[PDB]
């Protein structure tokens, strides 16, 4: 039953799959355009490579203090 | 079952995603990564 | 000068050839090799008819 | 070093005629498969 | 069950629904490959759109930062990480998320559920195998790719400095590694890389002929030129002529596969002593065993100003790439050099 | 008889009972790969050292002057020479050929019209066996990337001291210097070529493995496996249908080849086709196409360049460019 | 319908339209 | 034979002469 | 349309199904004849829309406008681009002809006749018949005989052709004198393709380039009227197959070495493709290179004679292997290079350094200076340096491109003639379906062979 030709051919995969595929598209759209992918996985925006103390690469230097040490890195 | 015609949905999807190809490469010349 | 060369690096010269044997050594190998093939072609088949090759 | 030219020229187009005279010697015939 | 009749436990209830003939097998395996191997396909391709270089690299590498397909990449940790298998509650990261992607511990979690992930995935071809009745030899081929992915990934960083030195998941970041063994390692000149060659491209050329070998030694079973149709999978008989072929290669290269059964696991035994054999020089690199000197070569060579080789070439291209990258490839070492002391020819 | 000298030459010649066929492109490629194959082994042990770089300095490459079989090579011509034609003959003595890298370019002419002709009688057999002929199709892919190292990219590059050194140690230089001028790593054409050798060393365990592992049971635990098929047997000595049947259920059942001569055109279609396109790689970037260029690409604001693993890759590229041909070089552009 | 072979592709192809979202507004992110 | 379209007529049989014994293609 | 089963093709080898319906496969030609010339109007009016006067012809990424500017069409004294309307004529009447190509490609292809043997007999053909194979040979020969005459009347009457070698600079130049000696036209194609003599790549002038053009028009129309009047003779019927693959692969063959001919011609040779509009060559640039830091380092106070360089052959002059002045460096491989800004320097014995301390030309440094900026290195994304350069300027050479195109093309189709020249062989043998099961030639033949 149902063998991957009968589906991509039947107009109701279509009735779904042309308003949760978009919204989806859309939902991702708006996970980076609203800033959101920048604050949960940390990466730096353009502006915030380089702050006014450090204008080079940072370098973690430090295993066990590492955690409070990139967020002196980053300038929070 | 036979709705829509299955090559009629291969060309568009294509095309789309061709579409979406070309998209990455106006991309990869403006803005982030365009060195400029 | 100090050594003997041929000199015919960068000359363009026909096939290579500046001594004049170089030419008759080209027409004397092809001449004896194409009388070879002609005396030799009473065993190839008489292709005379138009429609006698190998076609399709 | 002519001496060694003129060889090499004996020697090259020996070959060479071997290899057109021998397509021209009914190459296409020399088949197993019959029409 | 067992000829014995003993009664089914839950055991038994499970065996029979993971070991099901549906569309995707998933098996006993499948508890181990499908959730590792999706987090190690989703833990790529998260950290090459979003997660940052920055931090552990200076270098940015996700699709966010600007980078495109080539130069992104899932990057290491820092070399002040050690051998830190930075765990998301670890003590460097403490439960958060948005740290632990800036201290790269998300390369981590792609190579462990990666490396798991192959474990699931061999393990599903043995039990796949044991399903059909067939030998097992799927398997045992994939201890190859397995054996260079444990020897590159992880044998190799432990035995240096950290889990900075391991490849990054990326385009540009092996190619940067495979550079680092250059200049590094001069990984070209130990002989388990070239038995690695040997039998990576030379897998490729019994590849390439035993597939031009029999789809021009076909039996006309068919009467249209397309041959392709002229095949039925439940046929007795074999499909092109091995005799043919066997005096086909016999005439040109003087060699010929006569055995059918020794010509197939001939194109299986290549491929897989070639990587097993280079998986071992990567566990000498582990340690520094380089093959990097022939030191009958520098003896001469410094006792006399004029005796060039490519050998001698080759130190010499290799001292370029260690002076010229690493001010940028190690940044945790923090050497700043000067203009004036990397090496250098005549006018470049 | 009736048959001529010649005719019985070339019932000799196309002959099918030779141990090894000749043809007629064997009376090309037999003269050649002997003569190239002679003063190859002379070569790569007595040859005196050779002026490569052109600026009067000469390399060893002979097992007689210090070389061990890895680091021992047939150094390429001279860069004075460049793509000029030097025979024996055009030289003064003997040494002086051997001087200016005159036994690469005797060897380099003679190996690729040797593999070119080599190309020519797997198509000639072929036809005389009653086959199919694009076996030849098949050997034109490292037939070209033959041409492409020692014909293709010295003629781009302007000289034959640019072509592949005929060396182990000498190849690995020409690979470095190739990446530091080319950058061959982010070129398409070589990630294709990789694609080939690595799917075509996957596609060789993968066919090996699975037609090995449906050996229909026709030896005990005492014999090879191997002893079960008899040469020039008719029956099909595995299963196809258990093999297909067994790949099906690792990845996706429409993920396989089913049909038998479908799976080994494939086979024959991926490694063939990879190398094809890096040898056109090798050869564009002979004519200095070049790999991709991704320096300084990724610009934060206030227009400050972020690195990248390409930014890192150009630190290995131009600590190569900067100590490559350490003194050949007056002048700030590798243009040659 | 939540059967395997739904669980297969959805896995693979939800994120992949989610991702190709992101991917596509970061083309025209300037700076 | 029904002379297909390079030329070449067909020998005798047509497309997978082991139909009648295997019975698909 | 057409099936497999009707013909024993594939899709994917459907354009085989028309090799002996001659009027589909004539409509399946002119509709890509109208590709080839709807191509070449729609990127000659790309490059037209896209030319910017105040850049060079070379940097613009331009390939069909440097045809153009050859030719003489808008092109001043120096290279320098006059107006951009011949360019844009060429354009459309190559953009509007297309259509007519189009229609005609289409027309046959859908409504005219499937063989046109039996209603045509002029225009039909079996690919057997020799007589009409050669008479259709014939027919093109003297189209491009007839072709080959229209650069011979632009360049002697319709007013002239670019000469990049001209006295006073490069110009468009009427060639009044068409060198029309045989041993001159046939010594290029007697010569070595090595160093020094590059085949047919070396024609260093426009008067051997017209003159032999005149020898390939002559010869096209008397040998055009030559496969009319014939049919081939019993050798030659020996030695071919007689199929439309076969001729077929013989044109992949002949088209396979000319892409070959082209790749190295356009990196070569800088006469018929000139450097004004192509750009520097692989030796032009590195030669310019010497040229520009030797007047760079005689303003700041050196002998550059007497100057060694650091291996001691000589830092900006050195001899050549043949005992001529050249430039020194790694550049000593292209000291063969010939260029219309360098030969003004040039005496018999090499380059001539009492011209060369007092008399470089300020036009000269101009040029040379240029061409060194302009080097045929890039990379695939257009950066325009060595693999180690940043992102600076936007640059590949037209020449870059013409020979990395024209190779792979030169390369796919020498592997089109190794295909269907094995082929169709073996198609009129009769074993390219197979091995024939019942008697099998190998069964028949002595072991250990
Ligand atoms: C610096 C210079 C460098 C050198 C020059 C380099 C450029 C040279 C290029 C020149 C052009 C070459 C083209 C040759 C085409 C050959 C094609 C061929 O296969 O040609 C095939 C045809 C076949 O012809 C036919 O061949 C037939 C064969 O018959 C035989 O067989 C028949 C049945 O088949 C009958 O039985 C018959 O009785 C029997 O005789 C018939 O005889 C016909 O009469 C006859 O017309 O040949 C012919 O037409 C004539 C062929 C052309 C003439 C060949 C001359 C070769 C050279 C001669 C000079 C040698 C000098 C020696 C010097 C010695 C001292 C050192
Ligand atoms: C004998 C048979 C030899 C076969 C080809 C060897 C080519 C060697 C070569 O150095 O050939 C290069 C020559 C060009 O030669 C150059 O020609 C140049 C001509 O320019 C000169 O003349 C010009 C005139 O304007 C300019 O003025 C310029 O300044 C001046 O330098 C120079 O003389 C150079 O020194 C000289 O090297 O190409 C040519 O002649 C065209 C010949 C075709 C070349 C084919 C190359 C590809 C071969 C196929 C590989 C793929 C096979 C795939 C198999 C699967
Ligand atoms: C340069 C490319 C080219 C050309 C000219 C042709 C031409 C042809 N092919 Mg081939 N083909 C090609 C590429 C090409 N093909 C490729 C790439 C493939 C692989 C996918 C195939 C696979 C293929 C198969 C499998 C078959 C053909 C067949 C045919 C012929 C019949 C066409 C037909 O009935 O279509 C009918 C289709 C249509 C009417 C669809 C509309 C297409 C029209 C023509 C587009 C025109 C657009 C254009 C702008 C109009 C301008 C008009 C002008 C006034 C300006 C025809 C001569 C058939 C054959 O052999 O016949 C015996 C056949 O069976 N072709
Ligand atoms: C063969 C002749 C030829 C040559 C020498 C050039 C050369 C050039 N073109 Mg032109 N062009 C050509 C054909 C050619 N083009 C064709 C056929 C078209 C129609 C599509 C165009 C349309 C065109 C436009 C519209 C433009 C150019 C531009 C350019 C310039 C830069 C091109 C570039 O960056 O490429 C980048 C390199 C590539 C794209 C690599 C191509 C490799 C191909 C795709 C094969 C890949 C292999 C792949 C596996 C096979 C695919 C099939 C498979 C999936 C089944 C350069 C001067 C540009 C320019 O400078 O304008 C002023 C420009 O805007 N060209
Ligand atoms: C599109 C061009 C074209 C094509 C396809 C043909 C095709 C043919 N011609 Mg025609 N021909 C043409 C143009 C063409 N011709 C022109 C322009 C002329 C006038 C000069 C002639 C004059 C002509 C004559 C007089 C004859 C033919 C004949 C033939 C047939 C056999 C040719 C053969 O096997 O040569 C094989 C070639 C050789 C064996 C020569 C050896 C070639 C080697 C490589 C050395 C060449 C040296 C040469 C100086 C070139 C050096 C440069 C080179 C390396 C690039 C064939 C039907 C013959 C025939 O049957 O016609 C009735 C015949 O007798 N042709
Ligand atoms: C002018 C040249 C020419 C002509 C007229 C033909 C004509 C034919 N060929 Mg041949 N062929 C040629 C050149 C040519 N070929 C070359 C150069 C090659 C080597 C690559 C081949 C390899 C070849 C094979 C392997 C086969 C044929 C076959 C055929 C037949 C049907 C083809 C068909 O329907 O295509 C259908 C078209 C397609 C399926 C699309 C293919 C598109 C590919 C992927 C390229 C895409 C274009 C891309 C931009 C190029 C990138 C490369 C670039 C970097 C240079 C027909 C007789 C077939 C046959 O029946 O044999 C008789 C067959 O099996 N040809
Ligand atoms: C279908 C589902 C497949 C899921 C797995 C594959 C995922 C690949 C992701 C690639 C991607 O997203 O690029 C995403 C990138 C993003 O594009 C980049 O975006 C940035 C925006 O900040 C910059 O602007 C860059 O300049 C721009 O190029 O697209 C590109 O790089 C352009 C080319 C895309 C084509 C990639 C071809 C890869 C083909 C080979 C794949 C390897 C072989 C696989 C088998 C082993
Ligand atoms: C696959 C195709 C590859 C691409 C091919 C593209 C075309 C290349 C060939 C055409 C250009 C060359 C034309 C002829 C040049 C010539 O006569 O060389 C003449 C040269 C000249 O040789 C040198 O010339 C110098 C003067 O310039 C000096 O005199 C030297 O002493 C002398 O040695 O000889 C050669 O280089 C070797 C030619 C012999 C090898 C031919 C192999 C043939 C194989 C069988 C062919 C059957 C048909
Ligand atoms: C058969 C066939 C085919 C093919 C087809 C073809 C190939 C066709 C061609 C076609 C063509 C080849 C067409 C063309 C057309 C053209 C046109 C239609 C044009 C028009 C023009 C114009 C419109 C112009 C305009 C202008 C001017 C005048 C100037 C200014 C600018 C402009 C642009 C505006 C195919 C493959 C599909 C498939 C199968 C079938
Ligand atoms: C325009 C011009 C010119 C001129 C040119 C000319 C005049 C040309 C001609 C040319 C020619 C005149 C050519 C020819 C060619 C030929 C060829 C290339 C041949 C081939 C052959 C073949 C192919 C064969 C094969 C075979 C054999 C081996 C034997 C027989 C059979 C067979 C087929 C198998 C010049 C440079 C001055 C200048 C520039 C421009
Ligand atoms: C990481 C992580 C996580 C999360 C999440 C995940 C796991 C996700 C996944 C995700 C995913 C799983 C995603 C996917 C994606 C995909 C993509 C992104 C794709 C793309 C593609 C493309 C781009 C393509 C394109 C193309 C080509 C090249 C071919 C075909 C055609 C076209 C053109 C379309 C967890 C919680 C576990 C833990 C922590 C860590
Ligand atoms: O030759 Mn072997 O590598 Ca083509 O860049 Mn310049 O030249 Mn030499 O240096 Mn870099
Ligand atoms: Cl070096
Ligand atoms: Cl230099
Ligand atoms: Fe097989």
């Amino acid at each position: 039953e149902r063998p991957f030709s009968d589906i991509l051919t039947s107009i109701r995969y279509w009735v779904i799959h042309s308003i949760t595929v978009p919204a989806l598209f859309i939902a991702g759209w708006l996970f980076v355009s609203t800033g959101l992918a920048y604050d949960v996985f940390g990466t730096p925006r353009p502006n915030e490579y380089f702050t006014e103390d450090r204008q080079e690469a940072p370098l973690i230097t430090d295993r066990f203090n590492a955690l409070e040490q990139v967020k002196k890195l980053s300038g929070n | 079952t036979g709705r829509i015609p299955l090559w009629l949905v291969g060309t568009v999807v294509g095309t789309l995603a061709i579409g979406l190809l070309a998209v990455f490469f106006y991309g990869s010349y403006v803005g982030l990564g365009s060195s400029l | 000068l100090v050594d003997e060369r041929m000199n015919g690096d960068g000359t363009g010269r026909p096939f290579g050839v500046n001594d004049p044997v170089l030419g008759w050594v080209l027409l004397g190998v092809f001449g004896t090799m194409w009388a070879i093939w002609f005396i030799g072609q009473k065993d190839l088949g008489d292709f005379e008819d138009a429609d006698d090759g190998l076609k399709l | 070093m002519l001496t060694l030219k003129i060889f090499v020229y004996t020697v090259v187009t020996f070959f060479v005629c071997l290899f057109i005279f021998g397509f021209l010697s009914n190459d296409p015939a020399r088949n197993p498969g019959k029409n | 069950i067992g000829t014995y009749q003993e009664k089914r436990t839950w055991f038994d209830d499970a065996d029979d629904w993971l070991r099901q003939d549906r569309f995707v097998f998933v098996g006993w395996s499948g508890l181990l490959l499908f959730p590792c191997a999706y987090f190690a396909l989703g833990g790529w391709l998260t950290g090459t759109t979003f997660v940052t270089s920055w931090y552990t690299h200076g270098l940015a590498t996700s699709y966010l930062e600007g980078c495109n397909f080539l130069t992104a990449a899932v990057s290491t940790p820092a070399n002040s990480m050690a051998h830190s298998l930075l765990f998301v509650w670890g003590p460097e990261a403490q439960g958060d998320f948005t740290r632990w992607c800036q201290l790269g511990g998300l390369w981590a979690f792609v190579a462990l559920h990666g490396a798991f992930g192959l474990i699931g995935f061999m393990l599903r071809q043995f039990e796949i195998a044991r399903s059909v009745n067939l030998r097992p030899y799927n398997a045992i081929a994939f201890s190859a790719p397995i054996a260079v992915f444990v020897s590159v990934f992880l044998i190799y960083p432990l035995g240096q400095s950290g889990w900075f030195f391991a490849p990054s998941f990326g385009v540009a970041a092996i190619f940067r590694f495979i550079l680092f063994f250059q200049g590094f390692h001069n990984w070209t000149l130990n002989p388990f890389h070239m038995m690695g060659v040997a039998g990576v491209l030379g897998a490729a050329l019994l590849c390439a002929i035993h597939g031009a070998t029999v789809e021009n030694t076909l039996f006309e079973d068919g009467d249209g030129a397309n041959t392709f149709r002229a095949f039925n999978p439940t046929q007795a008989e074999e499909t092109y002529s091995m005799v043919t072929a066997n005096r086909f290669w016999s005439q040109i290269f003087g060699v010929a596969f006569s055995n059918k059964r020794w010509l197939h696991f001939f194109m299986l035994l290549v491929p897989v002593t070639g990587l097993w054999m280079s998986a071992i020089g990567v566990v000498g690199l582990a340690l520094n065993l380089r093959a990097y000197d022939f030191v009958s070569q520098e003896i001469r060579a410094a006792e006399d100003p004029e005796f060039e080789t490519f050998y001698t070439k080759n130190i010499l291209l290799n001292e370029g790439i260690r002076a010229w990258m690493a001010a940028q490839d190690q940044p945790h070492e923090r050497l700043v050099f000067p203009e004036e002391v990397l090496p250098r020819g005549n006018a470049l | 008889e009736n048959s001529s000298l010649w005719a019985r030459f070339c019932e000799w010649i196309t002959s099918t009972e030779n141990r090894l066929y000749i043809g007629w492109f064997g009376v090309i490629m037999i003269p050649c790969l002997l003569t190239a194959t002679s003063v190859f082994i002379i070569a790569f042990i007595a040859a005196p050292p050779v002026d490569i770089d052109g600026i009067r300095e000469p390399v060893s490459g002979s097992l007689l002057y210090g070389n061990n079989i890895i680091t021992g090579a047939v150094i390429p011509t001279s860069n004075a020479i460049g793509l000029h034609f030097y025979p024996i003959w055009e030289a003064a003595s003997l040494d002086e050929w051997l001087y200016n890298g005159g036994p690469y370019q005797l060897i380099v002419c003679h190996f690729l019209l040797g593999v070119y002709c080599y190309m020519g009688r797997e198509w000639e057999l072929s036809f005389r066996l009653g086959m199919r002929p694009w076996i030849a199709v098949a050997y034109s892919a490292p037939v070209a990337a033959a041409s492409a190292v020692f014909l293709v990219y010295p003629i781009g590059q302007g000289s034959f001291s640019d072509g592949m050194p005929l060396g182990i140690s000498g190849t690995f230089n020409f690979m470095i210097v190739f990446q530091a001028e080319h950058n061959i790593l982010m070129h398409p054409f070589h990630m294709l070529g990789v694609a080939g050798v690595f799917g075509g060393s996957l596609f060789s365990a993968m066919h090996g493995s699975l037609v090995t592992s449906s050996l229909i049971r026709e030896t005990t635990e005492n014999e090879s496996a191997n002893e079960g098929y008899r040469f020039g047997q008719e029956e099909e000595t595995y299963n196809i249908v258990a093999a297909h049947g067994y790949f099906g259920r690792l990845i996706f059942q429409y993920a396989s080849f089913n049909n038998s001569r479908s799976l080994h055109f494939f086979l024959a279609a991926w490694p063939v086709i990879g190398i094809w396109f890096t040898a056109l790689g090798l050869s564009t970037m002979a004519f200095n196409l070049n790999g991709f260029n991704f320096n300084q690409s990724v610009v934060d604001s206030q227009g400050r360049v972020l690195n990248t693993w390409a930014d890192i890759i150009n630190r290995a590229n131009l600590g190569m460019e900067v100590m490559h041909e350490r003194n050949a070089h007056n002048f700030p552009l590798d243009l040659a | 319908i939540f059967t395997v072979r739904w669980l297969a592709i959805h896995g693979i192809a939800v994120p992949t339209i989610f991702f190709l979202g992101a991917i596509t507004a970061m083309q025209f992110i300037q700076r | 034979a029904w002379a297909a379209a390079a030329g070449a007529a067909g020998a005798g049989y047509g497309v997978y002469r082991y139909e009648a014994a295997y019975g698909a293609a | 349309g057409r099936d497999q089963e009707t013909t024993g093709f594939a899709w994917w080898s459907g354009n085989a199904r028309l090799i002996n319906l001659s009027g589909k496969l004539l409509g399946a030609h002119v509709a890509h004849a109208g590709l080839i010339v709807f191509w070449a109007g729609a990127m000659n009016l790309f490059e037209v829309s896209h030319f910017v006067p105040e850049k060079p012809m070379y940097e613009q990424g331009l390939i069909l406008l440097p045809h153009i500017a050859t030719l003489g069409y808008g092109v001043g004294p120096g290279g320098e681009i006059i107006d951009t309307f011949p360019y844009f004529v060429s354009g459309v009447l190559h953009l509007i002809s297309s259509a007519v190509l189009g229609f005609g490609g289409v027309y046959h292809s859908l409504i005219g006749p499937e063989t046109l043997e039996e209603s045509y007999p002029f225009f039909g053909y079996v690919w057997k018949d020799k007589n009409k194979m050669t008479n259709i040979l014939g027919y093109h020969l003297i189209m491009l005989g007839l072709g080959a005459w229209l650069l011979v009347w632009k360049a002697m009457y319709f007013g002239g052709v670019y000469d990049t070698w001209a006295p006073g600079g490069g110009d468009v130049r009427v060639i009044t004198n068409p060198t029309t000696n045989a041993a001159v036209i046939f010594g290029y194609l007697v010569k070595s393709p090595f160093g020094g003599d590059g085949w047919i790549c070396s024609v260093d002038n426009m008067e051997d380039i017209i003159g032999g053009h005149i020898w390939i028009g002559t010869l096209e129309i008397l040998g055009g009227i030559w496969h009319i009047y014939t049919t081939p003779w019993p050798w030659a019927r020996r030695a071919f197959v007689w199929s439309g693959e076969a001729y077929l692969s013989y044109s992949l063959g002949a088209i396979g070495v000319m892409g070959f001919i082209a790749c190295c011609m356009s990196w070569f040779n800088n006469t018929a493709y000139p450097s004004e509009f192509y750009g520097p060559t692989g030796p032009e640039a590195s030669q310019s290179q010497a040229f520009t830091f030797l007047v760079r380092d005689q303003r700041l106070g050196a002998n550059v004679a007497s100057a060694q360089g650091p291996t001691g052959l000589g830092k900006y002059l050195m001899r050549s292997p043949t005992g001529e002045i050249i430039f020194g460096g790694e550049t000593m491989r292209f000291w063969d290079f010939r260029g219309p800004w360098l030969e003004p320097l040039r005496g018999p014995n090499g380059l001539d350094l009492n011209k060369l301390k007092n008399d470089i030309q300020p036009w000269q440094e101009r040029r040379a200076a240029e061409y060194m900026t302009h080097a045929p290195l890039g990379s695939l994304n257009s950066v325009g340096g060595v693999a180690t350069e940043i992102n600076a300027v936007n640059f590949v050479s037209p020449r870059s491109w013409l020979a990395c195109s024209h190779f792979c093309l030169g390369f796919f189709f020498f592997i089109g003639h190794l295909w269907h020249a094995g082929r169709a062989r073996a198609a009129a043998a009769g074993f390219e379906k197979g091995i024939d099961r019942f008697d099998e030639p190998v069964l028949s033949m002595r072991p250990l062979d």
